[PDB]
RNA sequence: AAUAGGUUUGGUCCUAGCCUUUCUAUUAGCUCUUAGUAAGAUUACACAUGCAAGCAUCCCCGUUCCAGUGAGUUCACCCUCUAAAUCACCACGAUCAAAAGGGACAAGCAUCAAGCACGCAGCAAUGCAGCUCAAAACGCUUAGCCUAGCCACACCCCCACGGGAAACAGCAGU
């Protein structure tokens, strides 16, 4: 089967169940946490859980790992005006620290439906193109209009081939 | 059932079977229960619980047993060695 | 792909097949292909008329509107659609072929009663 | 605030001090395997302009851009020393630690 | 001073919501489609009650009546008329605004006739053009031959009343002439087969009532929830009624009688219903069951 | 590779390769009634001939576009800065987008394992001796790409003053 322990973590339905997406101002995120501890067990879990789909869901915030660096783990968030945020996630679950983090970093629902909307403005039902981009290619799939002559054959006043043998 | 003529070997394998009827639970009355995922020595059968009118989208080997059984709607993918009597 | 010069112009890319002609709105570079790379589609025109007997005009007149803002220039036959829409005055040449054809008309008539 | 630099700040380890008034640092970002769907920790090599010559190789250093390259491949200066070898300051005690251990308790202040 | 109540009120909703029902097996009756392997969920006896409780939410959401709107007047308006291109186009042409984020009874659709006048767009060419630019699942821009009286009578034959009010609030404005129609017509036949039931735990109910108390044929309804053992939703429609006939001999009748519950009933039943021998009749029967089953 | 199938052997089981079944494209054989639509040199080898850029009261503007080819090939995407261009004229700006800077960016080969100056500091003089690389540097071979379209080339010498020489990878055609 699927290698590894827990392999719902190598999934993208796994990846995309993430709910953290920094702020701008999040750039760098430094994880330190012990590996053995009974008080940083949630730490450990938040590494080997949360830590993949908070990356997932924010492909550009630089996220460093430190194993036994310090007594108790932490994290470090560094934003791009030069401030530093320290979470002490020690005694706490990985959802606990998940739910603050998404709290004091993480943007909230009203600012990912707004990214939303003014992503689906881009994409106009009446733009005609590609099915990549548009969902009708020509007029012709309209119903009511004239058809595409590949289906139905014009009539031959609407034919150039034959306006031109009548005029001529 | 095994004979030396191929009608005796049908008579035998025949009469042999209904001696050893299993009774296969069916969710509905046309299709398993739960997904089923095994391997019997050096064949993986994996069987998907499929909706109604799915059908059998299962090796024809399947399909045959299936209709036997009472089972309309099932997907299964065969893995490994494809041995008819595995 | 940088051009020399140029400028956006909102104009009329010909699509459909042979035959079924079917313009897009677009704005895009003059020095573009006519049916290539666009900055935005801003409507679309099917000029052959539908069981309704209608031709369809469909205007983006935000985006017109913000494009023409920005600088696009236009090509008289869009500059047409739009007067006939009423977005824009009537263009001379439309009034001016109108008068042309009721000349041509008049002229006609006069020449079968004189037959 | 404007810069030509990508990378803005970025966290990393030095891992050379050879260079006058510069340290060759490796800034390790984890990058998701396409087939796999596992993150992998991918590695680049930066200089950060350290005008005090204060970097000692093993270290961990904040680097923020320059408004403007100062070199051929300097592009970063040295922000902060986030965690100096050997003598790393619990941050949500502020008491030295050598590894997991309290060198000095917490409770002494 | 006094305002008769309109559809959307309070009390009126309160009134339908109540009259029309809920029943998850109707509401939530097997879809017809791409099916998929059901998933299994170990629930406690809690968990139940409170998936069923989300089920009953998410009924109610899908009940919503949908509002009575009266008919659309029809758009006469010229936006100009320039006689010199009187004839030098032998169609009309149909300018559309597409602009994304307009109401789409805001958009300005005008038609420059061949007449050279400029026009703003019939509603049944706007519809037309609103469909083809910002297409609608479930509507045609044709309109569809099952519209045809024909063919709602051969529905109408199959009991596919509901079906009949989905295909036309699809394809149909709710102010428009032909969803008003095809709305009235179902209830029409309704009423004449004494089919209420179809529309019971369905959106449309409220909707049905609402037309059968304007035009004051509520005696088929009323005897069906007699029949039905529904005296609470009969007593909710009577007041309805009075409350939209104030100045009636039913509601005169009421107030001068101080009538309430069954009484109420009697009271519509010898006043105003056009059958209030059948209704007295039926409110008898079963006053007699209910008394046998007291005893 | 799948709902799989044939095939090792006197026979069975397992592993395994090969092939079959399906869907396209090109060419060939045999055959072929009409209508509509779409598509259409194998070749970056050489080209006969005809056309493909004019307009306009003279100046200017355009012929730098469109059109073509896929030889070459991590100039295409994101960010910063800001040329030329349009908004008559400044727009005290918007749109569009060069150069420059940062980042990202194809496949095979490790029997291509070392490259050989590929770095830093200082205003400068000059000083330090470093820089890249088995997490694939350096190198060889293959290939237009991530297709509303984009990149590159425009007879060759990557360029084109110059030289070779007299150019259809514009259309029709040979
Ligand atoms: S593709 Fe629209 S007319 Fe043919
Ligand atoms: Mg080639
Ligand atoms: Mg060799
Ligand atoms: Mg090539
Ligand atoms: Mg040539
Ligand atoms: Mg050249
Ligand atoms: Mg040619
Ligand atoms: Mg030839």
């Amino acid at each position: 089967p699927m290698k590894g322990r827990f392999p719902i973590r190598r999934t993208l339905q796994y990846l995309s169940q993430g709910n953290v997406v920094f702020k701008d101002s999040v750039k760098v995120m430094t994880v330190n946490y012990n590996t053995h501890g009974e008080l940083g067990e949630g730490a450990r879990k938040f590494v080997f859980f949360n830590i993949p789909q908070i990356q997932y869901k924010n492909p550009w915030v630089q996220i460093m790992m430190f194993k036994n660096m310090t007594p108790s783990p932490f994290l470090r968030f560094y934003l791009d005006s030069g401030e530093q945020v320290l979470v002490d996630v020690e005694t706490k679950s990985n959802k606990e620290i998940m739910e603050h983090i998404r709290k004091i970093l993480g943007k909230n629902e009203e600012t990912l439906r707004e990214e939303e909307e003014e992503k689906k403005q881009l994409s106009h039902p009446a733009n005609f193109g590609p099915r990549k981009y548009c969902l009708r290619e020509c007029i012709c799939e309209v119903e009511g209009q004239v058809p595409c002559p590949s289906l139905v054959p014009l009539p031959k006043e609407m034919r150039g081939k034959y306006k031109a043998a009548l005029k001529a | 059932g095994k004979a030396t003529d191929r009608m005796d070997a049908f008579r035998k394998a025949k009469n042999r079977a209904v001696h050893h009827l299993h009774y296969i639970e069916r969710y509905e009355d046309h299709t398993i229960f739960h997904d089923i995922s095994l391997r019997f020595k050096r064949t993986h059968i994996k069987m998907k619980k499929q909706p109604k009118g799915y059908g059998l989208r299962c090796h024809r080997a399947i399909i045959t047993i299936c209709r036997l059984i009472g089972i309309k709607d099932m997907y299964a993918k065969v893995s490994g060695s494809i041995n008819m009597l595995s | 792909k940088a051009y020399r010069g140029g400028h956006l112009t909102i104009r009329l890319a010909l699509g459909g097949c042979t035959n079924r002609p079917f313009y897009r709105i677009v704005a895009a570079h003059n020095k573009c292909p006519r049916d290539g790379r666009f900055v935005e589609q801003l409507g679309s025109y099917d000029p052959l008329p539908n069981s309704h007997g209608e031709k369809l005009v469909a205007l983006n007149l935000d985006r017109i509107r913000h494009w023409i803002g920005c600088g696009a220039h236009l090509s008289k036959p869009m500059e047409k659609l739009l007067g006939l829409a009423g977005f824009f005055p009537l263009h001379p040449m439309m009034i001016t072929n109108a008068e042309r054809l009721r000349r041509k008309r008049a002229r006609e008539v006069l020449l079968a009663s004189q037959k | 605030v404007r810069s030509s630099v990508h990378a803005r700040w970025i966290v990393g380890k030095v891992i050379g001090t050879k260079m006058q008034k510069t340290a060759k640092v490796r800034v390790t970002r984890l990058v998701l395997d396409p087939y796999l769907l596992k993150y992998f920790n991918k590695r680049k090599t930066y200089f950060a302009h350290d005008a005090l010559q204060q970097c000692t190789v093993g270290d961990i250093v904040l680097l923020r851009a320059l408004p403007v390259p100062r070199a051929k491949h300097v592009k970063h200066e040295l922000a902060e020393i986030v965690f100096k070898v050997g003598k790393v300051i619990d941050p949500v005690t502020g008491k030295p630690c050598a590894g997991t251990t309290y060198l000095e308790s917490p409770l002494s202040s | 001073e006094t305002k008769k109540p309109t559809f959307m009120d309070e009390e009126v909703q309160s009134i339908l919501t109540k009259m029309t029902g809920l029943n998850l097996q109707k509401t939530f009756k097997p879809a017809i489609q791409e099916l998929k392997p059901p998933t299994y969920k170990l629930m406690t006896q809690a968990q139940l009650e409170e998936a069923t409780r989300q089920a009953v939410e998410a009924a109610k959401v899908r009940l919503k009546m949908p509002p009575v709107l009266e008919e659309r007047v029809p758009i006469n308006d010229v936006l100009a008329e320039d006689k010199i291109l009187e004839g030098t186009e032998t169609t009309k042409y149909v300018f559309t605004d597409i602009s994304y984020s307009i109401p789409h009874r805001e958009r300005f659709i005008v038609v420059r006739e061949p007449s050279g006048t400029l026009r703003k767009a019939s509603w049944e060419e706007r519809d037309r053009m609103i469909q083809v630019y910002f297409p609608k699942e479930g509507r045609k821009i044709l309109t569809p031959i099952i519209f045809k009286e024909e063919n709602l009578r051969t529905m109408y034959s199959q009991d596919r009343h509901v079906d009949v009010l989905n295909l036309c609030f699809a394809q149909f404005e709710p102010d428009s002439t032909e969803y008003i129609k095809v709305h009235h017509k179902t209830y029409e036949d309704i009423d004449k087969r004494g089919k209420y039931d179809l529309l019971r735990s369905t959106r449309y109910f409220g909707g049905m009532v609402w037309y059968f108390v304007n035009n004051k044929k509520i005696d088929g309804l009323l005897i069906d929830q007699i029949q039905r053992d529904l005296i609470d939703d009969a007593t909710n429609l009577v007041q309805l009624y009075h409350v939209l006939h104030p100045d009636g001999q039913s509601a005169q009748g009421a107030k001068d009688q101080a009538a309430e519950g069954i009484n109420l009933i009697k009271v519509f039943a010898k006043t105003e219903a056009q059958k209030g021998a059948y209704i007295e009749l039926t409110l008898q029967t079963y006053q007699e069951a209910l008394s046998r089953h007291s005893a």
